[PDB]
């Protein structure tokens, strides 16, 4: 329901500074709350008074504050919610980073993935996979509830 | 066999939070507790010939199974979590919210409310047997009563809604 | 329900005044037998509660020709057990000939801590095999007690020795004490010497002074197994609902133990029942089976995981078990005790039923098969000749300790539904 | 899955302890077997998890008139390998006759380890060729694992003794050993005395001390030839899938060794493995040709570079080979532990089937053809002589030792797509 109306946009606006408007909004929708909401308004009342309309002022301002909160989502989710472990979960599961898990579960559960599908396959291969879980055997604690198979 | 209605006395500044209808609640799984205390008692209070332990370690190993569940499963685990969201109260109403949301829950693990006469018949049909067997102190007819009322549990159950698996195994 | 401890004999007596003051430290007691000052715990099981200050532990110490009973009467905790109850050879005939012409009065004294308490389950016996005095003496008591108490249950703590082989009747007096515990006792909990010194030489350094801080060990198994019964809790509140899947046959009624920090001086459910199941933490020293399994854990337990754990076990199989029994491990928890270091926050013990004690029932019997063909210690004496003239009661023992053992094997057997 | 080494003989079990010592360095375990404070690696492979973290190794040390064993015994890591496994000539006849008798009780700690593992995969065995009491001992007990366990592999790391050639009767030894390994055994990584003394007096001024310093030249070998199964990720996670690379026919299973940095006390990929190819870092002593060529690298290796590497290596034509078979160099990549030092933080090895080990085979079947012709050391011993009376034995070992020296040369024809 947030999205830029092309057809409404005035011509003298370019579409890159409004898609710069578009982030710095779906942002602060979804910061480092310092505020700095009173200046950018004493910024933007300053710019009402302008007579004459400037792009690159246009521009100057909003990429200002899309960097800002730009800067403060990467240290938010890089730092306290750490996606380099994320990621490598995502290639040792999606991507077969796991080699002895995965070829353990191909050869564990071989007769049972050869037979055709069926509603009740679903929980076998759940509690194989979970057997290929600790058939090799290096398990730490949660790791196992963020995967299955459908 | 099921009786023993039991009440309380609750003072006015706690009468808002155990209401009248709360105390049927908490008598029901009373009622149902006491014969499971009875069923496990019984087989346990005594001490072809012996083909009837046999059949006595076969009955009371799935009745104390039955008794470990509900006790420290259900009557144990949500208990530990409401004394820790009791203790944390910060409002009249929450606190009413925070327990009706114990007893709505502990009436729906314990299978009392729905699927009575679907699957919670069945564990009362053999606890039937845990009565009949108690009393004499036929054993042929009895184990093809047993074998076949215990697969009919397992492979009516067998449609784990996800937490009978805990009892599931036997 | 309270409990009267018939300790007996010298070893006896050392193992129940230590059982007795390690559980005066465990609950809120003082030497005096008067209450801790510091003092949840329910003491009545095991003490008896007055408003006189003394809360008399129930304890029956029976003396015969004493030297360290009077060791037992100078302590600062003679205060403590006075229920004013103590009364005055190596061989089995001597002691059962000596204990049968003061069993009226030791009766007596019985009898009076059945009137005073208001209702009594069971006589446990510190009992010794093999014990000179104690055995003989401890037999002959124990096939009066089912006669006069027809409806109660005796069990027996017995310290089965094994000294890897001094006492040279020790195999004869050792098979008669199973013959009449085979008849005469509800239940026996079976410990090592050896065992417990392989223990101790795995743990300590300790050798030589084998006995003195063995005895630590007895009673370290003897407090944990009745923790259940000790403190309040939602089940195994009674002794004989503790004991009761673990015999599932009157004849084999033998249990085994077993610690999982032998070294108790965080670890989850999942590591504590894994590490009970290995041999090291075990006591004791064709195919061979457990017959019933039963653990009980005392500390900071978190109770969602023990599902899982016993799951855990279950796929890891470290305990092997074919019995004619459906029976099935057990998981049980208990509270450790305030105000006594809380050292290995999660500590526990097994008890099992197990067929590998007919092994060391059979090394006895073969000690004793091996001497009475010799007949090198027959004895002679006037008192062991006299008192069995056709020392048959010797080969009767003998048959049904065979019994005993065919039995457990029979246990072993896909046919236990035939007579073992 | 989880493999046992069966190290046997004096020199055998020297290589072994060695190759368990830096596996507990390598990996988080002390000299006691228990996990360290400073310590994600596939430990179970190669090392047992008991309950209390004492990751024991399924090592199996068969000791034959033991004067090293004991020494084994009276050290720091006696404690970490403790299975409790360890069973009381000069001649292969001797080794032989002498594994005979106690061959059921030295298969039953065979078997009890087998029971002790969930899947068994292989067994590697710390083989010394013509090593008296090693040499035939273990062709006895080759020839009775692959019966009992045929489905099974069974890896050999012989130690073939070239000393510049005291043993009299040693081509005689070897021999045997050799007709035994070709038929019962699925692979074998070969070793040379020689071409390791050689590299200590390259590398150092060793010469005297030759056995203690090569032991740990061999250890490194062993260590890095197994360091891709023993850590995670999908390169070549089990034994056979890099086994069925390296060993492209059923007679030709011999696999000669090589390290990049024998002075192993920053380098890219392009270096290593020219650096390999040389035949400095060989540590082994007509058209001659490889069959097949791996190589494992593991260190700070970057990713991108290894195509270039690969298709340079491939310009350079520094290993020349023509076999039969299409087969190409791989390159292979692992993980550099932590804790130890990273010292040539870049650091690999390789593994490749070559037909000049065929001469190294021939060396000793020229010294048996011209001692057996001189019958200067038939030994004429009784246990030689009633064991062989008709001496046969080593003709057909000579006859099949033949057949593989033959099928190499013809592996190096274009024609091994026919008989070899």
């Amino acid at each position: 329901q947030f999205s830029l109306r092309v057809e409404i946009l005035p011509s003298y606006i370019p579409v890159r500074v409004a898609e710069k408007i578009l982030f710095v909004g779906e942002s602060v929708q979804m910061s480092i709350l310092k505020n700095q909401e009173d200046t950018f308004a004493a910024e933007l009342h300053r710019l009402k008074q302008q007579p004459l309309f400037s792009l690159v002022d246009f521009e100057q301002v909003v990429d200002r504050i899309r960097s800002t909160v730009a800067e403060h989502l990467w240290k938010l989710m890089v730092e306290e919610s750490d996606l380099l472990g994320q990621l490598k979960i995502i290639k040792d599961f999606y991507l077969l980073g796991r080699g002895e898990l995965f070829q353990a579960f191909i050869d564990t559960a071989q007769h049972m993935l050869k037979t055709p599908p069926t509603a009740v396959t679903e929980h076998d291969v759940n509690v194989a996979f979970q057997q290929s879980a600790h058939k090799v055997l290096l398990d730490d604690d949660n790791l196992l509830p963020l995967l299955h198979l459908t | 066999l099921d009786g023993l209605t039991l009440s309380y006395k609750v003072p006015w500044p706690v009468d808002i939070v155990i209401s009248l209808e709360c105390q049927k609640i908490y008598n029901q799984v009373f009622l149902l507790l006491l014969q499971i205390k009875w069923a496990k008692y019984s087989l346990d209070v005594l001490l072809q010939i012996h083909r009837m332990f046999l059949l006595r370690v076969k009955l009371m190993h799935f009745v104390n199974s039955l008794h470990n569940y509900i006790m420290t499963r259900i009557l144990h685990s949500t208990g530990l979590e409401f004394q820790h969201q009791v203790e944390e109260a910060k409002d009249l109403d929450q606190l009413i919210k925070i327990h009706y949301r114990y007893l709505s829950t502990i009436h729906d693990r314990c299978l009392l409310r729905e699927k009575v006469s679907f699957v919670k018949e069945a564990i009362m049909k053999v606890l039937n047997l845990a009565l009949m067997f108690a009393d004499g102190w036929s054993i042929e007819k009895m184990e093809s009563d047993f074998k076949n009322c215990h697969m009919f549990l397992v492979t009516i159950l067998n449609k784990a809604f996800p937490h009978l698996e805990s009892l599931a195994l036997s | 329900r309270e409990i009267i401890t018939l300790q007996l004999g010298q070893c006896g007596n050392q193992i129940g005044f230590e059982f007795w003051k390690q559980l005066c430290a465990e609950h809120g007691i003082s030497p005096e037998g008067i209450v801790e000052e510091f003092a949840t715990d329910r003491k009545d099981v095991f003490f008896y509660q007055a408003d006189d200050e003394h809360y008399i532990p129930r304890a029956v110490l029976l003396d015969l020709e004493p030297r360290v009973i009077h060791s037992i009467l100078n302590s600062p905790y003679a205060k403590l057990y006075n229920p004013e109850n103590i009364y005055l050879g190596n061989n089995w005939a001597s002691g059962f000939s000596q204990g049968e012409k003061i069993h009226e009065d030791i009766f007596d004294i019985i009898d009076r801590e059945a009137d005073g308490s208001d209702s009594l389950e069971g006589f446990v016996l510190c009992h010794s095999i093999a014990g000179g005095t104690g055995s003989g003496l401890g037999s002959y008591l124990l096939e009066r007690l089912n006669d006069r108490y027809p409806k109660k249950l005796v069990q027996t703590y017995s310290v089965f020795p094994n000294q890897d082989e001094d006492v040279v009747v020790q195999p004869y007096n050792s098979l008669l004490t199973l013959k009449r515990l085979t008849q005469n006792a509800d239940c026996v909990v079976v410990l090592d010497n050896t065992a417990l010194n392989r223990i101790a030489t795995d743990r300590l350094h300790i050798q030589n002074p084998s006995f003195s801080q063995i005895n630590q060990l007895v009673s370290t198994i003897m407090s944990a197994s009745t923790t259940t019964l000790r403190y309040p809790g939602y089940m195994n509140n009674d002794l004989i609902g503790l004991i009761a899947s673990l015999i599932p046959t009157p004849r084999l009624h033998f249990l085994m133990t077993g610690y999982t920090p032998l070294t108790t001086d965080k670890t989850t459910v999942l590591d504590v029942m894994r590490r009970l199941l290995q041999p090291k933490n075990v006591m004791v020293s064709t195919n061979h089976c457990y017959i019933a399994i039963l653990n009980i854990i005392q500390g900071e337990v978190d109770p969602t995981q023990v599902h899982k754990s016993l799951q855990r076990i279950r796929e890891r199989k470290l305990a092997n078990f074919i019995p004619w029994g459906p029976a099935s491990i057990q998981v049980a928890l208990s509270r450790k005790s305030p105000y006594l270091p809380s050292a290995h926050r999660v500590s526990g013990l097994m008890m099992a039923n197990h067929t590998s004690i007919s092994s060391l029932f059979e090394r006895t019997c073969r000690q004793y098969d091996k001497l009475r063909k010799r007949e090198a210690f027959l004895e002679q004496f006037r008192k062991e000749d006299m008192f069995k003239d056709n020392f048959d009661e010797m080969d009767t023992s003998r048959e049904i300790v065979q019994q005993l053992i065919d039995e457990y094997h029979a246990a072993t057997r896909p046919d236990y539904i035939s007579w073992g």
